[PDB]
RNA sequence: ACUCUGGUUUCUCUUCAGAUCGCAUAAAUCUUUCGCCUUUUACUAAAGAUUUCCGUGGAGAGGAACAACUCUGAGUCUU
């Protein structure tokens, strides 16, 4: 999808970015069975596959789950523990080379490991080209030292300075302090491996790129060696171990190339991944930096490493728990059933189901001065009475909701535009990232929870991201890109964060009943109340105890006695 | 300039508004020194190239050093293969140069329904 | 498990290795290997390499072994005999040099390591040159060489080629150390092993013999093992081996019935894993199962080559027959090692290594515990037996026969013989053996000769630990709160122990330095000093390199120095050396304890000294080694001989001290010539005493080494660096930053990878291993040592040298620079003064 | 080369989770430290300690589907 979303942004002149919204408004969304249902789906954004190449991928490349039904790859329909051949990994791994670094060992990560920059985190020291970082203790005034007869400058050589890079490579020996900090060295041999570009080579073959042995024979250094026919014979049996076998087969350059190809590509098998956990563009802000790129971009870098290091040092292992699942409570439960069904349709489906829960929380009070029109916007039906302004007004959480509900109607309408003939696919990709890319400017959410800004500013790092490196070379500027999966899963780790805040306040809100400066009155009023509730307990049931009043105007005198300094002895 | 920024680099050492744009004083890549602000770009052999940018982009803005250790170090007996390997590549992307062409060049008969849609959308 | 005990007592099955070698060269993932060959419950993780000698948990983190580890262990042999190995990884960084001279010290076998893709490197090029000073067997093990085939994809006849041309290498550069002509290695003649650790792939030529006779059968795997290794080839038809081609496209023996077999088998288990990998294992017998075969690329590699090639015995049967027993290079490894040699009662008692003989076993390293209070030494017992709670005598490094006081009775709490993380309690421990004796560690600093009390009337002790490399760095330690400095005391007194090249000193200032080889050494040695020993916290000065004081001409005038008495007087002459002539001092070429016929005729023919002064020539710089020279040069008519003789020794005594500290700030004083031109000693021995001539002497020191023109020397630390060809212009312009400059750019053969080797100043040096590879983006790599030492340029005694305070000076003022903080450092007055 | 050998897939229930549960990564609450500081609701940005959320591994149990085609170790491994 790189590949060649970058051509029809060189192929198309111009553009045509969808419209947003792609759907009218006071409009209700249009019905699945009369129009989505009979129109034939366009063409979907694909690659032809080479089959002189690409044979061992060209059955079920672009299958909804590729190989489910296939038991010899995938373990069944829990699409699990798949099991690829080399050559399928192989074909794999050259088709993904535009998202692939060709970094063989990791040498070229020397400061750039998360571990170096855990170090610069709790040195408050940045890497040039690594994030900044709230110091971990302030330490002001140990940054404030004297100038004392060991730290004197009049004693100190300065030949080079001491950079930064040399205080985090060895932060036990140029610095003072060192808490929390961590070691890298981490100078693996650099592996010295040389990729075939010829189609037609021996697999093991003497390139150019190595330096030659130049063999000699100047000096008679011999060795203990015989001469022909000298008190030896060979077995007619015994031969080398493997004759028949060639060399080199076909498929051995492309498997000792897949020893050295990134994480995903070096595993013959292994366990399935969610859509959401698979970062496409995540080795690319953790290299180096960006070659000669525009300030907009290098701060970019910094700022998604700065999240990147935050999570990775943030990280907890997770809590035990007993695997309650839900939906299968659901199933279980006589009130929901189960159906096969296209996901527009289900779109189609939950923007209704949304639009009439909004309403309802609308028309919760009987307020009928305020409208959710299909937008998810709500607008008034006639111009304000305070009053009546003051009395229809909702929490963050509504308005909240709204908004990702404007979100999630927005993506369903750009898809139903897809699917009637209204946007090309690569528009309706285009779309799609320019949703998840500018969710602030399209929905409003973000004045109503401010964190969201963080997501707001992770997705348009992304994005610079993205497009340095989509428009490189002859592809130019222009609406042209719809690698929206970057920016995509950002606003789903968004809503696992917010689902269970909402799914709480909104059973708060609707249900039958609703529910709804603190130590100086914690340990006066507590503290008398247990001493007059012994007091009064032990004190006998009879007609006496109209005497409490008594009892605490003791204790008040007693207590102000104390303040006043003044003797109190009660006689009786 | 190095110089002073360097000197002065070690006496420091030794001694509401919903914006979303960041600002530029976040910029950490500033450097004194040229060490650092001109690092050496990896050029991985030549064979290896950066994921997100074009191949071929890369391959003509490469320092071409490795290209002329090549044309030292190889001999012609294995040359027939590099030249015809270079020239099948220059004829099969010739084949998308030509084939998938802008409307601009591309006559009626040529020009197809992808190309209509190009044309209509410009 | 008893039978370890059992092999234990034994002392001629017993062979004491260290597989030392460069830095990353698989010695810790082989040792690693042969530990998942013995233990079983031992598996090492698919992906991560399990270390397992690595047990610090500061080696753990960095990646780089720090120190070397005891490794005792039982291994077959090709014949099936287990024989029980001592084994000794050292650390491959150059800046842990300390380590391989600790463990080489204890060890009669050099197992060498060398990466097949990068060939010889720095380090090896020494190791080799201390190996051979040392007098211990050298072995080379080419270790992975799944780099030659996974990596580069060398033709298999190219793959010979490297390995031909980094075997005779190793045999051309040893033949400058080593005067003996049997030092010859070659794999034919079982010096040579072939390895990838990673993969478990290991073999000799009588190895691999043994496998192609287990499979087809009667064949006598010692002569098939020669006629391997060389240019002969085979006939298909005559079934002989020919140094002749007996085709035009023929194959030599080694390539067609060794390599190539490797390549296939490799190439199938990472090319047509799927469809031609049963094919190949039924061919050779290996029977897997499918849960084996779905594994990734590299467990099965390791697994199909477990199976295939077996236990790892090439290795022992390589070292067996080619290192001496213990009970064979006792008698090299003594009249190296004891001062007085073989030749007294004690050095001909253990040329035969008693195990009911006297006890003198001998300690070189220090592996503390998990709470780092008590030190458990390692030694080995190079004679008689020791049990627990045995009560030994603890020796020293001064303590002599007549210096009685450096020793102590100590009581040897317990025993146990240790392989890496766990270790084997054992109540008795014969000779020959390795062991970590406990509560031992009071007496002890390095290096100790634990012997027998009260039964070792006359025994001496083992020779000071000498090293390759010096400690040149040099970094200034203090606490944070003065309040807790005695907590800092006993730390520096515990690194000191567990580091055989740290120099702690307290200076005049109340300065507390210590010294070290490298930046990596110095950030390990501090982070046990924080996290380990003290748990305090420690300010550290930015890191200093110690200076040396020299000579370039004659002084102006015959400076003199009288007693306060005014009654001696003696006048002394500074000069500097000839070129060349302080190198054969610090090599031991010649030595004190030489006849004066030898050290004339050595200084008329190699260095045309008059025999008027060659037969005069008192004592060697400070210590024994030190490259100064004192001179006699007194006409006798003035000077009495025989009253002469009697200041004879404390003259020296006020020279070997005098050079040593330095009248121009407190560091030592190289390459200069010392020429007395007249002598007046008192008469009488009542006032010309010690007291009154060594201040004397001192001071008629300083006074010609300051009227003559003195300078600075500065050490050159020696870096190569391996870079791809795109990244060499990447490292002049580093070099040149810091006042460097290249010697040679030599390509690796066989490997794109260069090879740079430079100078560059130590002080100069600091971070250049990090402005190296940040420059380069991690491609390029460095190493440094220290190699020599230069005059600094500029006059160290200029007082129109202005001194700025926080940005570098010229190269003129260096030697004005470097000295006065330094003397500002040692707390010295700020200039120099004749009267000093 | 004789034997016995004997399923995997799928949907649930119940627990245990050491481990990058997860080669991914959100939100909330509380306690400190700053920033702001004009009150909640949003925050600020680091630390520590919690909780819910999206997922996961293992073990067992119960059904359903290939439950019956197989298949695996064992063996005396029978010219
Ligand atoms: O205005 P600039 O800062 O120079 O950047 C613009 C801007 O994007 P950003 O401001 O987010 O970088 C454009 O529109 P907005 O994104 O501001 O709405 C558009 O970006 P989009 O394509 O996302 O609309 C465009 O990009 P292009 O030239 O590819 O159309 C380009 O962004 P870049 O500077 O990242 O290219």
């Amino acid at each position: 999808m790189w590949i060649m979303m970058r051509r029809e942004k060189r192929d198309r002149r111009h553009f045509k970015r969808m419209r947003f919204p792609p759907f009218d408004d006071e409009e209700p969304p249009l019905d699945y069975a009369d129009n989505i249902l009979d129109v034939e789906p366009l063409e979907a954004i694909q690659l032809e596959l080479d089959p002189e190449e690409d044979a061992p991928v060209l059955d079920w490349f672009y299958d909804h789950q590729p190989l489910r039904d296939s038991r010899k790859y995938v373990n069944g329909s829990t699409y699990q523990r798949w099991q690829f051949t080399l050559p399928m990994m192989s074909t794999l791994y050259r088709l993904a080379n535009q998202l692939l670094t060709d970094l063989v060992d990791d040498n070229y990560f020397y400061l750039f490991d998360l571990k170096a920059f855990f170090t610069s985190k709790a040195l408050n020291m940045a890497i040039p080209g690594g994030p900044k970082f709230e110091p971990l203790v302030r330490d002001i005034n140990l940054q404030d030292e004297d100038w004392n007869e060991f730290n004197d400058i009049n004693k100190i050589i300065i030949r080079q300075p001491i950079r930064t890079e040399y205080k985090i490579a060895f932060p036990y020996l140029y610095n003072n302090l060192p808490h929390h900090v961590h070691l890298t060295w981490y100078h693996t041999p650099n592996v010295v491996f040389i990729k075939t570009e010829d189609p037609d080579l021996p697999a093991f073959y003497f390139d150019p790129l190595i330096n030659p042995i130049s063999h000699r024979h100047s000096v008679k250094s011999q060795e203990p060696l015989p001469d022909d026919d000298e008190e030896f014979e060979l077995p007619e049996f015994v031969e080398p171990f493997l004759k028949d076998t060639p060399l080199y087969t076909d498929n051995t350059a492309n498997g000792i190339a897949l020893l050295w190809a990134p994480r995903p590509f070096n595993l013959r098998s292994g366990r399935t991944r969610r859509a959401l956990d698979i970062p496409l563009v995540k080795n690319w802000y953790r290299e180096h930096c960006p070659a000669g790129q525009p300030v907009k971009v290098r701060v970019s870098y910094q700022k998604l490493l700065k999240y990147y290091v935050l999570n990775a040092l943030k990280h907890r292992p997770p809590k035990a728990q007993k695997k309650r699942y839900l939906f299968r409570s659901f199933k279980a439960t006589k009130f929901f059933q189960s159906t096969k069904l296209d996901w527009v349709e289900v779109g189609l489906q939950v923007c209704r189901q949304g639009y009439n829960m909004l309403n309802l929380l609308i028309h919760r009070k009987n307020l009928n001065y305020l409208h959710l029109d299909y937008n998810f916007n709500l607008k008034p039906v006639k111009t304000l009475t305070t009053k009546e302004r003051k009395k229809s007004r909702f929490g963050n959480a509504f308005h909240l909701c709204r908004e990702v509900l404007r979100l999630t109607k927005l993506v369903v309408d750009s898809h139903v535009q897809y699917r009637l003939g209204n946007v090309d696919a690569f528009q309706l990709a285009d779309g799609l990232q320019y949703i998840f890319a500018h969710v602030g400017q399209l929905t409003g959410m973000y004045r109503y929870k401010y964190k969201l800004m963080r997501q707001i500013r992770m997705c348009k790092d992304l994005k610079h991201l993205i497009y340095y490196r989509f428009n490189t070379g002859p592809v130019g500027k222009g609406p042209g890109c719809g690698f929206w999966a970057a920016g995509w899963r950002v606003w789903l780790f968004f809503m696992r964060g917010i689902t269970p805040l909402l799914e709480r306040w909104l059973g708060n809100l609707l249900a039958r009943q609703f529910e709804g400066q603190r130590v100086e009155s914690h340990f006066d009023l507590e503290l008398r109340a247990a001493v007059m509730h012994d007091i009064l307990d032990m004190m006998p049931e009879g007609i006496k105890q109209n005497k409490a009043r008594t009892i605490l105007q003791h204790l008040s005198e007693a207590w102000r006695c104390w303040k006043a300094n003044i003797p109190w002895k009660v006689p009786g | 300039k190095d110089k002073s920024k360097e000197l002065h680099a070690i006496k420091e050492r030794y001694l509401r508004k919903f914006v979303f744009e960041w600002d530029a004083s976040e910029d950490t890549s500033i450097d004194y020194n040229p060490l650092y602000k001109e690092r050496h770009q990896v050029q991985l052999l030549g064979r290896g190239f950066i994921a997100g940018i074009d191949l071929k982009q890369q391959k003509r803005e490469q320092s071409r050093f490795y290209g002329d250790l090549m044309e030292k170090r190889r001999t012609l007996e294995e040359k027939e293969q590099e030249e015809a390997r270079l020239r099948k590549l220059r004829k099969k992307e010739a084949k998308q140069r030509w084939d998938d062409r802008h409307w601009s060049q591309k006559k009626l008969d040529e020009m197809t329904d992808r190309d209509w849609r190009i044309f209509r959308e410009d | 498990m008893d039978f370890l005990a059992d092999l234990m007592d034994n002392s001629e099955l017993i062979r004491n290795v260290t597989l030392c070698g460069h830095l990353h060269h698989g010695k810790t993932c082989f040792v690693d290997c042969l530990i998942e060959q013995t233990h079983p419950e031992i598996r090492k993780r698919y992906d991560q390499d399990l270390c397992y000698t690595d047990i610090l948990f500061t080696e753990q983190e960095r990646g780089v072994g720090i120190k070397s580890t005891p490794v005792t262990v039982v291994l077959p042999d090709t014949k099936g005999k287990s024989y029980l190995f001592n084994i000794m990884d050292t650390p491959g960084h150059v800046n842990f040099s300390d380590e391989v001279t600790a463990g080489l010290r204890i060890s009669d076998g050099v197992v060498l390591f060398i990466d097949a893709a990068e060939g010889v490197m720095l380090n090896t090029e020494r190791l080799i040159k201390h190996a051979v000073q040392e007098r211990l067997a050298v072995t080379v093990c080419i270790n992975k060489i799944d780099r030659l085939i996974l990596e580069l994809k060398l033709p298999p006849t190219d793959a010979y080629y490297k390995l031909r041309h980094i075997v005779d290498e190793v045999n051309g550069l040893i033949s400058m150390y080593s005067t003996d002509e049997n030092l010859i290695l070659s794999p034919l003649l079982g010096n040579v092993c072939f390895s990838s650790s990673q993969y478990s792939i290991c073999f000799t030529l009588g190895s691999f013999a043994k496998i192609y006779a287990d499979t087809f059968g009667d064949i006598n795997y010692q002569e098939f093992a020669k006629r391997l290794w060389g240019d002969i080839y085979f006939n298909p038809k005559t079934r002989k081996f020919t140094k002749k081609a007996p085709t035009s496209s023929s194959q030599r023996s080694f390539v067609e019935f060794i390599l190539e077999p490797l390549y296939k088998i490799l190439a199938q288990v990472v090319g047509d894993v799927d469809t031609s990998l049963p094919r190949t294992l039924d061919e050779l017998g290996i029977h897997l199962t499918k849960e084996e075969l779905k594994l990734n690329i590299r467990p099965l590699l390791r697994l199909v080559c477990k199976k295939f090639f077996g236990e790892f015995t090439g290795f022992v049967d390589m070292c067996v027959q080619h290192i001496p027993s213990p009970k064979v290079g006792a008698k090299p490894k003594i009249e190296h090692t004891y001062t007085g040699g073989v030749d007294s009662d004690l050095g001909e008692a253990m040329s035969d290594c008693d195990p009911d003989g006297p006890l003198m076993c001998h300690t070189t390293k220090m592996y503390s515990t998990d709470d780092g209070v008590q030190f458990h030494a390692f030694g080995r017992v190079l004679s008689g037996t020791i049990h627990a709670g045995q009560p030994v005598k603890v020796l020293g490094e001064n303590y002599t026969l007549e210096d009685e006081e450096d020793s102590q009775i100590c009581t040897v709490g317990r025993l146990w013989i240790s392989v890496a993380r766990y270790h084997i309690e054992v109540n008795r421990v014969p000779a020959g053996n390795w062991v970590l004796i406990e509560g031992v560690d009071q007496p002890i600093v390095k290096t100790a000769t634990i012997t027998e009390p009260r039964g070792n009337e006359e025994a001496q002790i083992f020779r000071p630990l000498k090293f390759n490399t010096t400690s040149v760095i040099k970094i200034a330690v203090e606490p944070v709160n003065p309040s807790e400095l005695p907590k800092m005391l006993d730390g520096l007194r515990k690194v000191n122990k567990s580091y055989p090249s740290l120099t702690t000193k307290v200076e005049e200032s109340g300065e507390h330095v210590i010294l070290g080889t490298g930046e990596l050494y110095l950030d390990c040695v501090m982070h046990d000093l924080r996290k380990m020993y003290s748990e305090i916290d420690i300010k550290v000065a930015d890191p200093v390199v110690t200076f040396c004081e020299t000579v370039v001409e004659t002084s102006s005038l015959k400076c003199f120095a009288e007693t306060p008495n005014k009654k001696n007087k003696i006048t002394m002459i500074a000069e500097p050396l000839e070129k060349g002539l302080a190198e054969d001092i610090e090599n031991e070429v010649v030595q004190i304890t030489w006849n004066r016929k030898k050290l004339g005729e050595f200084f008329q023919t190699k260095y045309d000294w008059d025999l008027l002064a060659a037969r005069s020539i008192w004592a060697f710089g400070p210590d024994a080694t030190g490259p100064n020279i004192l001179v006699d040069d007194t006409l006798p008519s003035e000077v009495d001989k025989a009253l002469l003789g009697s200041v004879k020794d404390s003259i020296v005594q006020g020279f070997q001290w005098g050079t040593r500290e330095g009248p121009l700030c407190d560091e030592l004083i190289r390459n200069v010539k010392f020429k007395i031109l007249d002598a007046v000693v008192a008469q009488e021995p009542l006032h010309r005493g010690g007291g009154q001539i060594i201040p004397t002497a001192r001071r008629v020191v300083y006074s010609a080494f300051l009227m003559a023109t003195p300078r600075l020397m500065e050490p050159y630390y020696f870096v190569e660096v391996q870079a791809p060809a795109d990244c060499v212009s990447a490292v002049y312009t580093v070099l040149a930053r810091r006042r460097g400059h290249v010697t040679q750019d030599a390509p690796i053969p066989g490997s794109p990878l260069y090879t740079i080797k430079a100078f560059i100043p130590a002080i100069d040096s600091f971070g250049f291993e990090t402005d190296l590879r940040t420059h380069t983006q991690g491609q390029a790599f460095s190493l440094s040592v220290f190699h020599h030492w230069q005059i600094v340029p500029g006059d160290p005694l200029d007082k129109s040298i202005v001194i700025r305070p926080l940005e570098p000076q010229p190269a003129p003022h260096l030697a004005r620079e470097f000295m006065i903080k330094t003397r500002r450092r040692k707390g010295l007055s700020e200039d120099v003064s004749i009267s000093k």
